[PDB]
């Protein structure tokens, strides 16, 4: 019988309960995104990497859901390596940032995929 | 000229040359007539009683226009096996129905016709809801896109858990079980359908302790959490009291049993949830009383369309693989009817009519009932990402407790998501994906050992 | 000690030595198991999933006392056929139920068990409502005695009539048909179940024209008149708007479809009617979807008991002789359950349990559906004075119009009453009584010639 | 791919092969373009600015489906004569409109397009309100049949009369003029559109005196009377 | 009027005695600048585009991005009320999140005309 | 009263608050000097397409409009004529603001003259 | 394509998006203020240099808009150098203060100009 730690286990939604993604596993996620016809986009955050409720507490209101957009959604990108080129660029400019890769479906108008691609050392 | 007396229903109500209008509500009834009752008469009797007709000629028909208002049996389709079974297609004019009222739609279509002495059995298989009628309903308080946007959850099915035992736990123990489940990776926990307000646990006490559990588990994990708080009650005043308190606590989601609570109360709650930003989870308690038998009742697909019109953000849609009845193709068919904007006629999936939803929000289907970790690949493959997979016994039955139970289900789900995204076949490589995940997850390995060889095949 | 894994339901949920308590809710389920499923296991699975159990062992059971809370299959009764059908008697402790909530009672008892893969079919035949649970309900807003006292009507069944065609009439034509029916001797007229508020006739217009008709016909005849105004709506807010306006008109009676509206909305209306002196007529629209088949669903006697708890002054109870299904002995059985204070167990009438109502008011049963003048003696004999006999087609289908149609029905009823009071046998001298009254009633003679030979035998 | 800058409206908004849907709101605009503005561009500018478009390319268009949401000029029908005048037929998807809101319908369709520098004049001649949109409105509180049934008036036009002078009468004189009109055979009298509540006559005073007049004239004639308040 | 070909109302002199019966602006120029703490320059705004078709989440995302870059305000298009593509309450809540995030980031008061 | 400006009557507002006028509709960075000169400080200048149409996205779009406005404000306050030195003020600002330079190249030059 | 930083870009209203003002550019702002007939005034803050909402959150309520007045508005001042003399005096007394120069119009009763004139090193 093992006890699940109540500290040091902060999560980042989809794929965060699996071992950290390798560059090959990350590439495969981007390849799936593109094969599905979705538009990749990068988002980053430096100050508040987790949801909180400071400004309002009504149902469905949470602060920290919006992160900062890295440039623009990559419309027209057909190559997964171009998305990973952008990831390396954001990691270099902001080494202490939390970074997500997202994929948009314009028909249903919803993010169809989201996963953490980088985190700071300590959080 | 008015002539008193009984005439055959087919004289006015059987119209095989009728061209259905895009504004008509169409019904596909599986009719089993009594011996000696011709299908044209049985079909016309169904059309007449469910619309404007009665058993004898009434003079008042002449003050109105039956041509404009009558329900019409426009087609009889003979059926394989059962004798002397047939599908009677009935068209009802838009003017017969009260706008925004599922109660009124059911009252006319399904009100009295099932009790006809002239029939042995009757099953309503499908309803074509005209898009002009769809527009009179609010439909889901939020819908798939809005719900995922509010919860910040994308790219995988959502994970839930029902607190167990169904009844008997105190409010404090309920909140303790809730916090332990949520902190382990489940997005949601939930009251059971029958947990309302009882001597063992009063609702307000449960709501406060569960809110404490939601906020503790959310702060701990960094992920948005919810616990479906049951608003189902004896009256609408109690129902709204419960939704008002959930709103005061700032919690994201509430739940309702639409069939036992009823359509009138469900539509009231759906309106309240839209006005107050609450997500609404729906339980289909009592559906199998109505939808189980092939020869009589109403197929779940009709009850599913009725819920989408009345309003709900989630609806229980069966598991296929779990402890309760549900066939694959029929399930996939009603899942499309719940989620999609346009669903083409497809008899292989039980879709008798093309259904247009004219942008009404989609409902998230919920797989719940006797499911565990080994079912994860099959569940992910059948439902895809726009679903909620619920594990009551599959979480609280884990040998290490709730948090490890929740980790096991979350790891199993994420392992299936990554595998699928990598090009693997969940339908074939299922067991292998899970066994691979067991090697690095002790929580999953412990769940796998307990539930090996647990299947539901009848 | 907590041991994860699946165990048989029969280990905790089958208790053949259990002594039922007077506080237990008892259920008589007709179970058809899948081949290879023993009755003790199928029965225990029913008891478990409708109370506290799940498919696997949960550690949380130890935080509570299952002995105190569990549902228990205490008796298995093999039934003729094969099949391998049986009656499973299940006892549920009083603590499991929310006070004054029919919704909660149904959610637990009939919520999920009907969908079990391990069963082929399931029908809930009867429920013993413990008198301690009965006391938590208001029940009928008025009941038999109060209703007679309010309307000043004694010594005969009440007479009603449904306005026809079901749909299509304008508000003014509705009020015209109402006035003509009421002025001829009917105590009541009513909206059909599906008449709510539609493009052909909006509710508020109907309510005011029907009030004009009630007051004109009452002043003309000197007898109190009513028209059941339908409050059934899409939302509780709309349902209450309707009841509020009927209250403003000072009109005596309102109507609701309890199954399509739902129990939550029905209980709110029943409470509103009690607070505002309105009589509440109940339509059982959709019941035959649930209660028609012998092997699956819920017998109407359960739905009848549920209505008396939730609340209604009248309820549709079938005709026996009319166009819709209903056997004599079973009908007499549920009519006693609706009207009486104490009903002893009686299997020849389908009464599985002794039912004590601890002074909860009785409900007036309503006979409606394909009945006419020749059915009057049989109807008076089956139901007796505490009943409402309803003639839609049998009034509006009279060759001379509504007022003569109403005279014919009133003369036929009063002829049966005088004959019975004089010592005549209604069951044997039926046709002769009606034939005799034709000599002094031209209205009755005209109805008799139109409907002679119209029967419903299948 | 997103490309910043100005493009012609006709590239996205002029669709002459578009098949209108029964759910679309259709608009017949009489367009008078400025000289040098082709009808296909003026029509497309009307469709764009009354629906989803702007003067320059926005990246956000790619987050949604313009095919699903855009207004479309699907047909140009020239007007005889030469001022460059034509009828531009525009189709707007049902999703663009707020249910039961005439305000929202007018805000989109007639909101900004009439002020375009590229046009000399613009007239909206007709609108095809789709029956799916019609169903989201209550429409008249009563309508023809109900009104006749309520007033017990059949077989002839109804007769009314507007109280004169438009303004200046006191509440008592208003009621006196009302009773005299109604008692002579008119079914209705009415306040002028101008008469609301003013220093010469406050509304509540008028309403009470007009009610006295309605009931006196109705009792006298035996016919139902009204005064539009 | 049949007796006229055309008529255009060019101006109205509203008498100051009539002006006094109206509340007029809820706040007006000075009060607005004092409430927003913005002085010495025109205010800067931006209408979210496309006019119609964006979801509530995408609306709030576009809002936050505009406000964080130096605009004092963003705004719903005149067309944007409550529609199948985006219901108002959803938009209001996501736009409030965007306002508060951008205000905390820049240190300047922000608004989004709802 | 001022007929050259279409004011037919003298209008007295007896301290009723003033309304902030909003300049909106097809404007971009090159219009900033003309907008600042016509309206002055008590105005709202709105850029829909002029922000969401920037090649680098919303936040750079907003920076371009904010830099262009503040460049006009500083220039005016320093004694420069916005009606004559307009294009020069903007070109000067492009040299130190990459966001403004990117906007200037996209809208240089888009005009509305009929 | 350059990304606008979501950190280290705190602003101070009018002129804060331009390069920092030189002593001459500052003097010219004061000269414009005086030429327009406005009354100069200095305001300073030491603890909370940005708006926040601690005491109330209703529409139009914000804390941190009021700063501390440095002496009084300089009624009668015709020379811009006298305002800059006062700035140097505040800077000397409070080196870690945020300092604004504001200009009042008594007719419209509104501040017609406001610009940051000093800030602490780190914020
Ligand atoms: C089930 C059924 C009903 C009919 O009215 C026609 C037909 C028999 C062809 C049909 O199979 C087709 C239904 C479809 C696809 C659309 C509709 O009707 O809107
Ligand atoms: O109580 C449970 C099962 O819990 P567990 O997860 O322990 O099996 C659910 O409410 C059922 O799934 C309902 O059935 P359906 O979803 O078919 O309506
Ligand atoms: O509209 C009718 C029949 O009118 P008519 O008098 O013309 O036959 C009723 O709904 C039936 O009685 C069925 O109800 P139930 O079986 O519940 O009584
Ligand atoms: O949506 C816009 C223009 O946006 P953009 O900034 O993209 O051109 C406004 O509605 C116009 O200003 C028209 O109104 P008016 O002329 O009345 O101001």
């Amino acid at each position: 019988m093992q006890v699940w730690p109540p500290i040091g286990k902060k999560k980042f939604e989809t794929l965060s309960y699996l071992p950290p993604l390798t560059r090959d596993q990350l590439l495969k996620e981007v390849e799936y995104l593109l094969r599905k016809g979705w538009v990749p986009c990068l988002e980053f955050e430096l100050k508040k990497g987790f949801v909180y409720r400071e400004h309002n507490k009504s149902p469905g209101y949470y602060d920290g859901r919006y992160w900062t957009m890295w440039k623009l959604p990559m419309f027209g990108t057909t190559d997964a390596s171009q998305v990973l080129k952008e990831l390396d660029e954001v990691k270099k400019a902001y080494p202490r940032a939390f970074v997500r890769i997202i994929g948009f479906d314009n028909v249903r108008q919803v993010q169809c995929i989201s996963f953490i691609a980088h985190t700071p050392a300590g959080y | 000229g008015f002539k008193a007396g009984v005439k055959d229903y087919k004289l006015t109500y059987y119209t095989p040359d009728y061209q259905t209008k895009d504004t008509d509500i169409l019904a596909a009834f599986r009719v089993t007539p009594q011996p000696g009752v011709p299908p044209e008469e049985a079909g016309a009797a169904v059309a007449a009683e469910s619309s404007t007709g009665t058993w004898t000629t009434v003079w008042t028909d002449g003050l109105t226009s039956l041509d404009r208002y009558k329900g019409r049996c426009y087609e009889i389709e003979p059926v394989p096996g059962e004798d002397n079974q047939f599908i009677a297609y009935v068209a009802y004019p838009l003017d017969l129905f009260e706008e925004g009222s599922v109660t009124n739609m059911f009252t006319s279509i399904v009100g009295n016709v099932f009790g006809f002495k002239a029939l042995r059995a009757l099953r309503l298989e499908d309803l074509r809801i005209p898009y002009a009628y769809v527009k009179t309903f609010q439909g889901p308080p939020h819908g798939i896109q809005v719900e995922r946007d509010k919860l910040n959850k994308y790219g995988r099915p959502l994970l839930g858990c029902t607190i167990k035992p169904k009844l008997g736990l105190s409010a404090k123990n309920y909140g303790r079980a809730v916090y332990e489940c949520l902190r382990g990776g489940l997005d949601f926990t939930k009251d059971d359908e029958n947990v309302n307000s009882q001597p063992f646990m009063r609702w307000r006490d449960r709501f406060l302790f569960c809110a404490e559990a939601i906020y503790k588990s959310q702060a701990e994990t960094g992920e948005i959490k919810g616990h479906y708080l049951n608003a189902t009650a004896g009256t609408c005043e109690e129902m709204l009291k419960r939704a008002v308190f959930a709103r005061e606590l700032g919690v994201p989601i509430v739940m309702h049993d639409y069939l036992t609570g009823g359509f009138t109360a469900n539509t009231t709650l759906s309106h309240y949830c839209r006005d107050n930003g609450l997500l609404l989870h729906i339980h289909r308690a009592m559906h199998a009383v109505i939808d189980r038998q092939k020869n009589h009742g109403m197929h779940f697909r009709v009850l599913a369309k009725a819920l989408r019109l009345s309003g709900g953000d989630h609806i229980h849609a069966g598991t296929v693989v779990g402890k309760l009845e549900g066939e694959r193709e029929i399930t996939l068919g009603f899942v499309d009817l719940l989620r999609d904007d346009y669903i083409k006629k497809d008899r292989s999936r039980g879709i008798y009519f093309t259904q247009d939803w004219v942008s009404l929000p989609g409902v998230i289907p919920v797989a719940s009932g006797g499911i565990h970790v080994w079912h994860m690949p099959a569940l992910t493959e059948i439902f895809g990402d726009d679903s909620v997979l619920q594990f009551g016994g599959g979480t609280l039955g884990h040998p290490w407790g709730n948090a490890p139970g929740a980790v096991a289900n979350r790891v199993a789900l994420e392992a299936c998501v990554q595998a699928r995204n990598e090009g693997r076949d969940l339908a074939r490589e299922g067991n292998a994906i899970i066994r691979e995940a067991c090697k690095w997850s002790p929580e999953l390995a412990a769940a796998c050992e307990v539930w090996k060889e647990i299947k539901f095949e009848f």
